[PDB]
């Protein structure tokens, strides 16, 4: 079913809009091949530049929302395979240089709308092994049981309000654990779809 | 009992060398993450908060000395730092110091919390531009000030002193978890990796049987 | 009044309690706020299941190395995969969490669990044989003396993932999976699945004598 | 009274000379069996279960000299112990550290109870072939620790030291009993005795009459 | 009458057999002479290799029993000399060389079903007194008025579960401290017999 | 607040109370149990029998030297066996148990007793006459003095173990073993038999001022 | 120690002087 981050339900204690803005999102569907190696988005600047959402966080320097994600593969009972579904709070990335001091640049760090890519899986491209990386709001999509994953996320920041362009509260991680195999004579690419809700948004602040 | 996160941390170890030659004076920053022994039990978790208190330990080289007037000073964050060993900051109200013999039992001074957000941060994921008082992951809420020792006198004290600080921490409170560091980190301030050699965790054996 | 000064005067013993003097009397501390996920002790950190790599082999790198390989061609009576149970000791449970946090605290005592899920197709049908020896002997031979031990039969079809609890490890004992029987699958579909472990601790899981652990670098 | 077994034990006396050099520092093992004095009163009982304390007294040879900050550490059972005098085992936070100048007064230090199991065992009587963590009798639930005294320098102190070990016990419960040695031992760690030539236990007198 | 060990009842607070391995056994019946110096056995481990009891103490690992005594030499009334029954708890052996360090080795330490012999008696070959050696629990038999002696002796030590191969809680010893003597027309050995009951067996672990 | 020193400032007195900070701060020792046979002083030992010796002559060696011979030969009124009663003074009670701690605890006072048993045959019969001289005097000549003390008529054939009880020894006293008759044996049975003794203290022995002893070797 | 792990009775000469044993259940052998 439905699984929480860390035992929270979403609300809050400016100005509130309502159910405009309540609608689903839904962000391209990738395409998970047999040598594909991993994505993440980077959340909440994916909603920029996008839609009612998108005008009220391009235009605003205040910002609270908690979401809600839903990521649904569709696939045959004739494919295998296993994803992993994980949301990390603060997700930093670093640069895989070795020296002066090679950092990221900008068009990795914040992807928008296209997912990026990870260039190195075992270690999450922070230093950190994906062994322990379960901690975590994790749940798993096993191609042979279930096909759909919802997790809900609450806002974690210590300052009670941020903006909405430098700051990023948190990311999604999809990685593919087992490889995908399949019997030749079907298809290759299994799509991977998600769709993302904000809860209580309560913006403010005034251009 | 004992493995309460208060226990965790409050023992008390070695963070810097701060070692002056006459200059006449030695400088240093409050910067937790100086050994690997505690960044890899402070990035354990995501945020604290803590206040810590230290304890000078002064040595002459040879081993003990005459007495002298040393002074330890403390700046607090946004404020300017000593620049020579004789300039007006070292007379200022705000500066807080203190003054201790060499061979007086040993020196002891607590800090409180100094930040203006309620928790410190040990990961930050954007630019401060338009930001909290190149430059990814920095954030300049981490700052707590700095000590400048001097040694009090006229002219001429020719000493070659060398000093250590200990800290400890009390009433430590964490925040959401995180997995341990497993790649041996080449910077100071950045999670960066060797990628052209990463390294494994488990030591490897014969073949998949044979336990 | 008087008093004297009994020995230990002036010393220090870095493992105190005195406070100091406060530097910056009258200040106020901002006051906190509710932020979620709040950990009180680090217990809380070892009951949470976290990948436990086996095919530590030399030939199996990157991500291919927390996966147990289950093979068609093998027949029947063939040693699936096998791992001593012992966390902290140099080997499989190094890259768990479990295996990091008593690197730490000398000695423990408790009741680890180890857990199976399975990633093969969804017409695929076979089964599995757990099998659990006590830490006073090593690893069975033959399939008949590992049936006398503590085994759990389990199977692809009907379930997905099975659980085993070790009774009372303290600071060896080992786990094999035999192949009760060969896999079965219709045909075009790939004959090569792949078992991934876990790994956790249970309630009853105590520590002992704080210590520092062996990581590589210094600076 | 003072016939008790609190009182029987708790006068302190002499445990281990430790001297050091300048190779710059000097270890020592904890063993409570140094002297003889202590084993035969304490192999008079089979379980024993008590708290140390103990304290250092330093004296530079000719007596008395200028100060130096030499210190005292303690490495819990299970932990490595010191090679080198500058070697990175005195920065590690694990191991409990005493600062203490020579003129001061003597420094004091307690010791808790350090055994997996419930009580001390001074006789074993088996293998530690699957035991506990040519092998008759050695159990590994004795060992309590070492000190490891180092002087605090840079380099050159040539100071020619000498320290001792003072043992007092406390809160000291006994069990079973077990009659007293006397057969004068060989070996440290055996019960092991010279059988070609074994002592009497009474002088002897001219006949059995003439009291 | 019979002597408790301490002033102890044997009892218990793993699997728990019964009434199979409450049978009585008996060892080997020794022999007395007129110049034999003692024996000794080493319980819990000459009920190895024997019987019900061993095959539960070779494949367990764990183990706590508490035991029953018989010892009881038949002679008639034409025969002197007195035996000595003591049960020390802890019993350690050490060799009798002096220097490098020469150890018992494994063949005396360890005897099993058949007892071994004292080498030096005066001593109890562990560099202690024979003389101050009734703070244990002991019984005199004597050949003039009884010829019988129950000890029972629970479990001892500090841990409360122990292995049954490395470990030994116990031993028994039987020493001659009046010589035998007799007229001649009489037989010259007395035998010894030795009656050996598990009172409370509590095993734990398998194989 | 104000406050002076007083002399006794810097000063070590070996015999203290004062407790130093634990090194250990917050550790947990392991729980005890109940192990029997527990000892709460060690006056509890003097109270239990140990075999005195008697016939340390020089002749006698090894076991021997625990027992003292009566033999059938010997004629009416000769004196079998005597020994001071002093424990820890150099003699007969050093092999005990009393004599040993008493070389601990400079002074003592108290109340000893002495047990005898007897190890012949079960056809024998003879008596002894146990006697016990006060300290001011050495031991008796005839059997005559000796009759006029405090006896106590020991006999083989009905008893077989009798005890005295000495009154208030202090920081000597001569027990003496006179031979009221000859042996009487029936035929074939040897007439060489052997009296053990015995010794402990009963519950009014007190000592007092504590003290090291007199061992051989030093390490 | 064969016939002692059977069932067996300790019979004694100068205690008693006449036990007895009860077998059970022979039909139409059994060594003593």
């Amino acid at each position: 079913n439905i699984v929480l981050a860390y035992g929270e339900w979403p609300e809050y204690c400016p100005t509130r809009p309502d159910v405009s803005v309540n609608r689903f999102y839904t962000l391209d569907s990738k395409m998970w091949q047999e040598n594909s190696t991993g994505w993440y988005w980077k959340f909440p600047d994916v909603l920029n530049k996008t839609g009612v959402f998108g005008q009220n966080a391009q235009f605003h320097y205040l910002y609270r929302s908690g979401f809600c994600l839903h990521v649904q593969c569709n696939a045959s009972k004739f494919h295998q395979g296993a994803l992993l579904v994980a949301v990390i709070p603060e997700f930093v990335i670093a640069g895989r240089g070795s020296n002066e001091a090679p950092h990221p640049g900008f068009t990795t760090t914040f992807p928008g709308t296209t997912g990026a890519t990870f260039y190195d899986p075992y270690v999450l491209d922070s230093g950190v092994p994906l062994s322990q990386a379960l901690i975590y709001p994790h749940q798993w999509i096993n191609l042979r049981t279930n096909n759909c994953a919802t997790v809900i996320v609450p806002y974690i920041n210590a300052v009670p309000f941020d903006s909405a362009i430098n700051h990023s509260n948190f990311g999604l991680i999809v990685i593919p654990v087992s490889p995908l195999k399949y019997s030749s004579g079907a298809t290759t690419a299994i799509p991977i779809t998600i769709t993302i809700a904000p809860l209580n948004s309560e913006f403010g602040g005034l251009r | 009992l004992e493995t309460t996160i208060n226990h965790f941390f409050s023992r008390s170890g070695l963070v810097g060398v701060v070692n002056l030659t006459d200059t006449g004076y030695a400088t240093w920053d409050i910067d937790i993450m100086g050994f690997v022994q505690l960044r890899r039990k402070c990035e354990m978790f995501t945020y604290m908060r803590f206040n810590a208190e230290f304890t000078f330990v002064t040595t002459t080289e040879n081993g003990g000395a005459r007495p002298y007037m040393l002074q330890y000073m403390y700046v607090p964050p946004g404020a300017p730092k000593p620049t020579g060993r004789d300039a007006f900051q070292w007379q200022t109200a705000t500066n807080p110091s203190v003054f201790v013999k060499l061979t007086d039992p040993p020196a002891q001074v607590s800090v409180p919390f100094m930040s203006p957000a309620s928790a410190y941060q040990w990961f930050y994921d954007g630019y401060p531009t338009f930001g909290q008082h190149t430059t990814y992951g920095l954030c300049p809420n981490n700052m707590m000030g700095t000590f400048a020792v001097r040694v009090v006198s006229r002219e001429a004290s020719q000493l070659k002193l060398q000093t250590r600080v200990y800290m400890k921490l009390k009433h430590v409170r964490a925040w959401v978890p995180r997995p341990i560091r497993s790649q041996p980190y080449l910077l100071k301030n950045f999670p960066n990796y060797d990628s052209s050699k990463i390294t494994n965790s488990a030591r490897d054996r014969s073949s998949i049987k044979q336990a | 009044i008087p008093a004297e000064l009994r020995p230990g005067t002036n010393q220090f013993l870095t493992t105190d309690d005195g406070t100091a003097a406060p530097i910056l009397p009258g200040f106020t501390p901002t006051p906190t706020i509710h932020i979620p996920g709040e950990v009180h002790s680090l217990l809380e950190l070892c009951r949470v299941e976290t990948i436990l790599e086996v095919n530590n082999t030399t030939e199996a790198t990157g991500l291919t190395r927390l996966l147990i390989p289950v093979s068609s061609q093998n027949k029947a009576d063939e040693l699936c995969a096998a791992f001593m149970v012992d966390p902290g000791r140099i080997g499989p449970w190094q890259s768990t969490l479990v295996g990091q946090i008593c690197r730490y605290y000398t000695q423990w005592s408790g009741s680890l669990k180890v857990t199976f899920m399975f990633t093969g197709s969804f017409m695929a049908t076979g089964k599995m044989l757990v099998a659990y020896s006590p830490p006073g002997s090593a690893q069975p031979a033959n399939r008949e003396t590992a049936m006398l031990g503590t085994h759990v039969i389990w199977d692809f079809g009907l379930q997905s993932s099975v659980s085993l609890v070790i009774p009372w490890i303290s600071n060896a004992g080992v786990v094999t999976l035999w192949y009760q029987t060969n896999y079965v699958v219709p045909p075009e579909t790939p004959g090569e699945a792949y078992i991934i472990a876990m790994g956790a601790a249970q309630d009853n899981f105590t520590l002992k004598i704080c210590k520092d652990t062996d990581e590589v670098t210094q600076q």
